[PDB]
């Protein structure tokens, strides 16, 4: 059939984080608090367009944001953030519960600077409504005609004609 | 997944000669039904997970639950007919055809 | 025959897991849905001899989803393609698909 | 580094089950008021030594009436299922870590079984026949048994994990929450390692030697390498999933000395209710097992089925 | 380290022809044992554990109770394994020599592409979610508890009835 | 204490799925770019140097429905090595 | 492919053993010795005759509840189910059924060994 | 009844099993009925986050539902927080 | 026996086709077909002789190997498609395996040679209920696909069981043989209208019940066995005369009995889709299971064969005959020609 479109390279380009997963979720919840309107933005586009290939910009936002949260967070405090984030790595399941210690001592960084509140226990797992101005995709799925079914019969119900017509039978 | 398939379809055609094609043992006529029925639950099981359909998951174990009845049903019946005779012979057992 | 105490009664017994495209457990999908469903829609109403007719379009693109024989097909020829320039010696792989690629998240 | 490891898990076990039998002939004779192997080593240690050089240098005696494929699989088979069976053990880290871990140990038990049966019936002998037919009773009561015991115990766990068993039993044991599922499976262990009081498989005075009465020197030894590296598995197992030891994050040694204690202990225990206990008769333990540990044991899954749900504590998934 | 999940499939393929060519049941219970290992491991390759383990512990103890039933009344004098007949031993070899002739046709017949030489290992698994948590085999089983309680009960009821059913049988 | 316990496992898996939660549209942004790149340098290789041959199409799909249909492990790793995709097929099954 | 290797381990390891079990010490067969035992007298039988176990009815109501047991057992990602009143009547319903046969099999006498 | 407690007393002195079997199984039928607990399970299975929460668009006529997990409005877990 | 396991596995053996015709998922089919077979096992083997033990054994062993066989179509087509239903484009290897394997289990030719064995050496109420309860759930499933069936496999099924149903009830003496005969030469006239009307194989495989319910309620009265043991039937029971003579001529399909409604709209569906050759061939085999029917008739109804002394006891005693069951059906079964128009659906 048609020829599948797909972007390339240099459109596919971006500033790469480059960073582990344990300090990643070592900073998740003050990342997920900060910008959770460029994150939902990309995630509404997601799951509105299935197509990948039109949400790149909101992708590329994304890292932006993720990027701008990492420079902050090394440019005002760096180390508490470092032996937090390496506590974490040390374990095989990096649980938060092995070195709340440093957790606290990293929340009272980003609170003393920066004025950030790491979110309560059920605080980012719930719907976001976010405002955005891309218009909603009208059809999804790439929908065909959908054929109009059956002509159905409309009429008063008349009692059969000369009976049950079954042969010899009269009624 | 294809030749996997097709491997298992073969099986089953294996133990279902296996059933049709009788050797003097009831116990190992049953031996290939079960045969059969491994085969079943292998191929349901790899195309569930194929096909993702984790709804459709809960297919194998009924079908297992099943077999074993009628594997513990032909168990009893084995057990009525060597209470019978004391041979368990399929052609020992022949005596309705008049 | 055909009973339908599921549909008198309003119950459903079996009826949630009939196909790929219904109710898996947490929130997963099964690797066809949008085909299954584009197939369904279509053939919901008109059903029999019609929905084999006119939704040929949505049940070879599902069958394709789910068998994947062109698909395969399209592979094994660009593989033996790309053998028989191998052994002819007019092709080099890149470094990414034979090799040291350059990783990215 | 990972052949080391394996060498690290293997060749302890190795040493431990033949210490393991050195310690059951001495505690088995203070028990009765002798001593045991005093001779050979300094303290009796090259003892065990000793019976297995004896036992790899007499000749195997393969016999006539025997099918000796099968005659030949099962002891390797046995030996094979043992050490496979105490792979996926975390001390606190396990050599290979499962998600069904528990279900593994259940399926290579029943294997194990197997090799005993196939032993029993090719070694074409009747009291073979005897000790082989003994198994498969045996294993069908502790059989439904254990598996009743380990599901409602899993349940009060989360899942078939065994690290997971480690972080339930962080704070407190699991014997004070589940102590009757302990006392079962603390009895249903010992069905499955075949041991006293209801060994039955190896019947000294009911039959000669059971399944191991046509195997001479060699596979003999085999099986009883198997056997006894399944009695230190079942106990490691019982203290692993119900005398949970000490975990903390920084260090495992305490965790795993912990482990060692209370692994010897029961150990012990089983030597102890060897020297105690006399025999069962093998239709009295299925009996026993039907009659009183399966109405228990179903009841008291009921029970932890619905624990969780009215107390809200529901363990998590991970 | 691609034909893996091909080698177990041609495992319990010849672990069927064994069954299907009939031992004395102490052999078709080892082949039986032997077949539901090696489809354990295909479960266990293409998938979720849970379902793999299962079909191997059912197997498992219905092979057992297959092996003490044909202890006490399936036996003969001499239990034939498989070389009392050269007819037997024969018709395995023809067997492999069948499939062996059989898959080389299908792999030189690549146009349906059912086996393929070249593209074997290729698609065994076709989409997995990458990221994602509660995705694998046993959460549909246990689904059977909340979302199929037809299934549950229907399988509760087949046993029930089967209890009654086993000692009706075997009343005498 | 285990249903103390146990509810206190409860919260703390909650915070690490709401961790996950908050990390999730940052990899779903990064697989979704590293998924066209592999896309679009497979698509490269099969146009410019792959194939001549004069009846086929390069990028062609093989559905009419001209939406995004995800690609399969071995549609996407197919013209990579044995290794990366005997990886990408039992690297978590073998993980262990 | 770790899993795989210490299975291949274990299994050349006792493969190992048993060789030089087979292969080390001195043979001396005959046919006296390789006999089959029999307590020190010929058998009468080829020990390859019907058994008649007394415990078949057991061993096939433990068919029936091995399958219980596999339905049983996915009850731990069970409990995680959004619903659990449904969840926890179902496995009520399974285990008191399972009972009620275990019960009536005894009333009925079939787990008694019948000689 | 006085041959009701005689029997229950002969249970529980000859087959202390079976009676213990029977109170188990009543009581595990029984305190899930009774006790105050059995909903915060469900809510609690409920409120764990397995899956991605999918933002909705601001249409601007929804007021319920927040516009950023930093806010009063939404599902709070203090309940399981204080349980 | 025992009231409990009585209801249980008398629920059982109700429930079983009930799942199967109310159930749309192929595996709640299947597992409905394996209920009934499992059920209905133990009321086959009940009396413990080793007839009944060989026809438990060989009607198990049938059933087993058919529903293995319907299960691997159920998950081929799980397999193509997806679905747990054939919807409209399986695979004809996959529909024609699962006719086969239904074929198989209801018992007609080639694959009827386990029916007259099984139906001999068991009582005269469980060949009833075999006879009629078991034969509607793989009805259900075959009506439930009524197109996309071979009507060639179809047609061929339907000739060979007529052909062969005739030839069989024409050769055997015993009356549960003669029963099953019966079964599969009826069984061959459903299956073969079943790719054109459902409505006419329902009608008929409704006739068939309602005309063989009082054949085997009146072979129950005096547990007559044969064809003697039915002839000295004027001497123990002399009004069931003219009652079996008319179901047994309702039976051979003899105007104007109701008999002869099944094939006479059956063939007129079979004219108006233009397979005159079949239609003939399935009438003049018809004619021939009229003959034995005939025979029969001679034997205990118009003319009066020798009887013993012992019947003068028999005379001196009472019976019990069940109301509301057999006058009911025999007339329904004998006297309901002329509301044919309300018959066909
Ligand atoms: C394709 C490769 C997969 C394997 C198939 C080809 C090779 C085996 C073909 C079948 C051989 C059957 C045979 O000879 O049986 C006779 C033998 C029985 O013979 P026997 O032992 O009674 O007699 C031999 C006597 N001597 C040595 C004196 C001549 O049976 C077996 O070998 C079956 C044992 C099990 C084999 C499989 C074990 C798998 C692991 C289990 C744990
Ligand atoms: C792993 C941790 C340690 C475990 C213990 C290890 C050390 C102790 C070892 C002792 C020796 C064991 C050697 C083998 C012994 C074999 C014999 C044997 O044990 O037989 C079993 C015996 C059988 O006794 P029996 O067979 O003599 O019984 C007679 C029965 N008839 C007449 C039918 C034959 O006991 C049991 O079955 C009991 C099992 C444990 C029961 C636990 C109940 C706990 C309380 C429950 C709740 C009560 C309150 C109710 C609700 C109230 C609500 C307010
Ligand atoms: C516990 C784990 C390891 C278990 C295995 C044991 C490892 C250590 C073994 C050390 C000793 C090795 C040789 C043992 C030989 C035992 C049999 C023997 O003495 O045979 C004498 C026989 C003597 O043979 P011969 O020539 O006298 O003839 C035998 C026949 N007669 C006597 C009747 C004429 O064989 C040998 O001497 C073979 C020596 C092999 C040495 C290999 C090293
Ligand atoms: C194809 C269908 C025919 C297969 C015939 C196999 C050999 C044979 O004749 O088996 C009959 C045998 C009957 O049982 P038995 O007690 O052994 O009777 C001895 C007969 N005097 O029955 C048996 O021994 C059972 C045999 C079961 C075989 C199942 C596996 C079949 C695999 C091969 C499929 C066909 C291959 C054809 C190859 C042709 C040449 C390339
Ligand atoms: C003397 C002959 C003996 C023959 C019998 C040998 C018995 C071996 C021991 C008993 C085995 C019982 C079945 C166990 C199956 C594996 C259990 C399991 O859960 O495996 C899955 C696991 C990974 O799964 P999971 O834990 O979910 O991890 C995902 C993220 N971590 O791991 C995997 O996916 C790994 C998959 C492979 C593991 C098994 C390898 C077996 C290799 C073949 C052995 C036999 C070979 C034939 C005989 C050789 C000659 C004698
Ligand atoms: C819903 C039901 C299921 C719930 C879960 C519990 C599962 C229990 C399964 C087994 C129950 C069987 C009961 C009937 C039975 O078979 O009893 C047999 C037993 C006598 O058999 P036996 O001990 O072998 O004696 C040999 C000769 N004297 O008989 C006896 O010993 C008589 C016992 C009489 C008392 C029974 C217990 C009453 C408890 C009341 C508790 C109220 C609070």
């Amino acid at each position: 059939p048609g020829i599948v479109e797909l972007p390339t390279l240099e459109e596919l380009k971006v500033e790469e984080v480059k960073v582990s997963s344990a300090v990643l979720k070592a900073a998740a919840h003050h990342y997920g608090a900060q910008c959770d309107k460029t994150n939902k933005e990309f995630m509404l586009c997601r799951w509105e367009e299935k197509d990948p290939r039109r949400c790149l910009k909101e992708g590329k936002l994304v890292n932006g944001c993720a990027l701008n949260f990492f420079r902050q967070i090394k440019s005002h405090c760096a180390e508490p953030f470092t032996e937090y984030w390496t506590c974490l790595d040390y374990s095989n399941m990096q649980l938060f519960r092995h070195c709340r210690q440093q957790q606290a001592k990293f929340d009272q960084c980003v609170l003393d600077k920066l004025g950030w509140v790491r979110p309560d226990l059920g605080q980012l797992s719930k719907v976001t409504k976010v405002k955005t101005d891309r218009p909603l995709p009208e059809n999804p799925y790439h929908s065909r005609a959908r054929p109009e079914p059956n002509p159905v019969i409309e009429g008063d119900l008349k009692p059969a004609k000369h009976g049950t017509r079954f042969f010899f039978w009269t009624v | 997944m294809p030749s996997t398939f097709f491997n298992l379809t073969m099986a089953f055609s294996l133990s279902l000669l296996g059933t049709l094609m009788f050797r003097s043992h009831l116990m190992s006529t049953l031996l290939c039904l079960e045969g059969m029925v491994l085969s079943l639950f292998i191929m349901t099981s790899v195309t569930s997970l194929n096909s993702n359909s984790m709804s459709s998951m809960p297919i194998p174990i009924t079908i297992l639950v099943f077999a074993a009845c009628e594997a513990a049903v032909g168990l009893a019946l084995l057990v009525k007919v060597s209470n019978t005779y004391g041979t368990d012979y399929v052609q020992n057992l022949n005596l309705l055809q008049c | 025959p055909f009973l339908d105490i599921q549909k008198k009664l309003g119950i459903s017994l079996d009826r949630h897991f009939m196909f790929l495209s219904a109710e898996q457990p947490y929130k997963n999908a099964a690797r066809c849905h949008a085909f299954e469903k584009e197939w369904i829609e279509c053939a919901h109403g008109i059903g029999g001899t019609r929905a084999k007719k006119e939704c040929k379009i949505e049940f070879d693109d599902f069958e394709e989803c789910l068998l994947r024989y062109k698909t395969m097909r399209r592979m094994h020829d660009i593989k033996k393609q790309r053998e028989k320039l191998m052994k002819e010696g007019k092709y080099t792989p890149p470094p990414h698909h034979s090799g040291r690629e350059e990783p990215r998240p | 580094m990972f052949f080391i490891n394996i060498l690290t898990l293997l060749v302890p076990i190795l040493i431990a089950m033949a210490f393991l039998t050195l310690v059951e002939r001495k505690i088995l004779g203070y028990m009765q008021l002798r001593k045991g192997p005093n001779i050979v080593g300094p303290y009796g240690i090259l003892q065990p030594f000793a019976d297995a050089m004896k036992l790899f240098m007499k000749e195997p005696m393969r016999p006539l009436t025997t099918s000796m494929s099968l005659f030949i699989i099962a002891p390797t088979l046995s030996l094979t299922l043992a050490l496979s069976l105490w792979v996926p053990l975390p001390m606190p880290h396990p050599l290979i870590n499962l998600n069904l871990g528990i279900l593994f140990i259940l399926a290579t038990s029943s294997l194990s079984v197997y090799s005993i049966l196939w032993s029993g019936w090719a070694s074409n002998s009747k009291y073979s026949l005897f000790g082989a037919l003994r198994a498969v009773a045996q294993t069908i009561s502790y059989e439904v048994t254990m598996a009743i015991i380990l599901l409602s115990v899993l349940l009060m766990n989360g899942s078939y994990s065994l690290q997971t068993l480690i972080t339930t039993q962080e704070h407190m044991w699991l014997l004070l929450p589940a102590w009757p599922m302990a006392m079962m499976w603390f009895i249903s262990t010992l069905a499955e390692t075949n041991r006293a009081p209801f060994d039955l498989t190896e019947g000294e005075s009911e039959l000669v030697s059971g399944f191991n009465v046509e195997y001479a020197a060699g596979p003999f030894a085999l099986f009883f390498m198997a056997e006894y590296t399944n009695i230190i598995l079942m106990n490691a197992l019982t203290t692993i999933i119900f005398l949970g030891p000490l975990y903390y994050i920084n260090l495992p040694e305490l965790y795993s000395t912990n482990f060692m204690m209370e692994a010897l202990l029961l150990s012990s225990t089983f030597l102890w209710i060897r020297a105690s206990y006399p025999r069962f008769r093998y239709d009295q333990l299925m009996h026993l097992l039907w009659k009183n540990f399966l109405p228990l044991t179903l009841a008291l899954c009921m029970w932890h089925i619905s624990l969780p749900i009215f107390t809200a504590g529901v363990p998590p998934y991970m | 380290m691609n034909n893996y999940i091909f080698v177990l499939s041609s495992l319990f393929l010849v672990g069927c022809l064994g069954l299907a060519l009939k031992p004395s049941p102490i052999y078709g219970g080892l082949g039986l044992i032997v077949s539901g290992f090696v489809g354990c491991l295909m479960v266990l390759g293409f998938g979720g554990s849970f379902l793999g383990l299962m079909v191997f512990l059912i197997y498992l103890g219905g092979m057992l109770v297959v092996f003490g039933y044909t202890t006490a009344m399936a036996t003969e004098e001499y239990p034939e394994t498989w070389g009392s007949n050269w007819l037997i031993l024969g018709f395995l070899v023809l067997g492999v020599i069948m499939e062996v002739f059989l898959i080389c046709v299908l792999n030189y017949y690549d146009e349906v592409g059912v086996i393929n030489l070249d593209g074997l290992g290729d698609w065994l698994m076709y989409e997995v979610d990458d990221v994602g948590v509660m995705l694998e085999g046993g959460i549909g089983v246990a689904a059977m508890y909340s979302c199929a309680t037809w299934m549950m009960v229907v399988a509760g009821w087949s046993l029930f009835a089967g209890i009654f059913i086993i000692i009706e049988i075997t009343r005498d | 204490r285990m249903m103390r316990w146990n509810q206190e496992r409860r919260r703390l898996l909650i915070e690490d799925l709401e961790a996950r939660i908050a990390l999730m549209p940052l990899f779903q942004a990064e697989k979704d770019r590293r998924t066209l790149q592999i896309l679009r340098e497979n698509l490269e290789e099969e146009a410019i140097i792959m194939k001549d041959v004069p009846n086929w199409k390069v990028g062609e799909s093989v559905f009419h429905t001209t939406r995004w249909v995800p690609p399969l492990i071995g549609e996407m790793y197919g013209l990579r090595t044995k290794e990366e995709m005997s990886n990408a097929n039992f690297g978590f099954t073998w993980y262990t | 492919m770790n899993l795989y290797t210490v299975i291949f381990i274990n299994i050349l390891l006792s493969l190992t053993l048993i060789l030089v079990a087979f292969w080390l010490p001195q043979m001396n067969l005959y046919s006296e010795k390789a006999n089959p035992y029999e307590c020190g007298f010929d058998p009468t039988s080829s020990a390859r005759l019907p058994f008649s176990m007394k415990f078949f009815l057991v061993a096939i109501t433990f068919l029936l509840f091995d399958l219980e047991i596999a339905l049983l057992l996915p009850l731990p990602w069970a409990i995680q189910t959004i619903k659990t009143s449904t969840m926890m009547i179902m496995a009520f319903i399974l285990v008191t059924i399972l009972s009620l046969g275990l019960a009536y099999e005894w009333t009925q006498k079939g787990l008694e060994w019948t000689e | 009844a006085g041959r009701i407690s005689a029997f229950l007393k002969n249970a529980w002195a000859k087959e202390p099993v079976l009676v213990v079997s029977f109170s188990v199984w009543g009581l595990a039928i029984i305190m899930p009925m009774i006790s105050p607990y059995t909903k915060y399970a469900s809510m609690i299975n409920k409120a764990t986050p397995y899956n991605y929460p999918v933002p909705v668009r601001d249409d601007g006529n929804m007021p319920d539902v927040p516009s950023h997990p930093q806010d009063p409005l939404g599902p709070s877990l203090d309940w399981l927080k204080n349980l | 026996m025992n009231p409990i396991t009585l209801a249980i596995i008398y629920f059982t053996i109700f429930l079983g086709p009930v799942i199967t015709m109310s159930s749309t998922n192929l595996m709640l089919m299947w597992v409905g077909l394996e209920f009934s077979l499992l059920a209905i096992i133990p009321m086959l083997i009940n009396k413990k002789n080793p007839r009944s033990t060989e026809a438990a054994t060989k009607y198990f062993v049938t059933q087993a190997t058919a529903s293995m066989i319907i299960l691997l179509a159920i998950v081929l087509n799980y397999k193509q498609l997806g679905t747990w239903m054939f919807q409209q484009q399986t695979n004809g290897l996959i529909l024609n395996m699962t006719l086969m394997a239904l074929s198989m289990k209801l018992g007609l030719a080639p694959f009827h040679f386990w029916l007259p064995e099984v139906t001999q050496g068991i009582p005269l109420h469980m060949g009833l209920i075999l006879l009629t309860w078991q034969k509607i759930a793989p009805l259900s499933i075959l009506i439930q696909i009524y197109p996309l069936l071979n009507s060639t496999i179809i047609l061929m099924l339907a000739i060979t069981s007529i052909f062969m149903g005739a030839w069989g009830g024409l050769n055997q003496t015993q009356m549960r043989k003669i029963m099953a005969y019966s079964s599969i030469a009826h069984m061959g006239w459903m299956l073969a209208i079943l790719p054109y009307n459902p409505s006419l194989t329902l009608l008929n495989l409704m006739i068939y019940i309602i005309l063989t319910a009082p054949m085997f309620m009146a072979l129950m009265l005096n547990n007559s066995m044969t064809i003697n043991s039915i002839s000295l039937l004027w001497n123990k029971t002399p009004a069931m005369l003219t009652m079996i003579s008319l179901m047994l001529l309702s039976l051979g399909g003899l105007p104007p009995l109701t008999g002869f409604l099944p094939k006479w709209i059956i063939i007129t569906e079979l004219m108006k889709n233009n397979c005159l050759i079949m239609a003939t061939l399935m009438a003049m085999m018809a004619l021939l299971n009229l003959f034995f029917y005939t025979r029969l008739i001679y034997s205990t109804s118009l003319t009066m064969f020798p009887t013993n002394n012992n019947s003068k006891m028999m005379t001196h005693q009472t019976k019990t005959k069940p109301n509301l069951m057999f006058s009911t059906l025999a007339i329904m079964s004998t006297m309901t020609l002329p509301l044919a128009p309300q018959l066909i659906t």
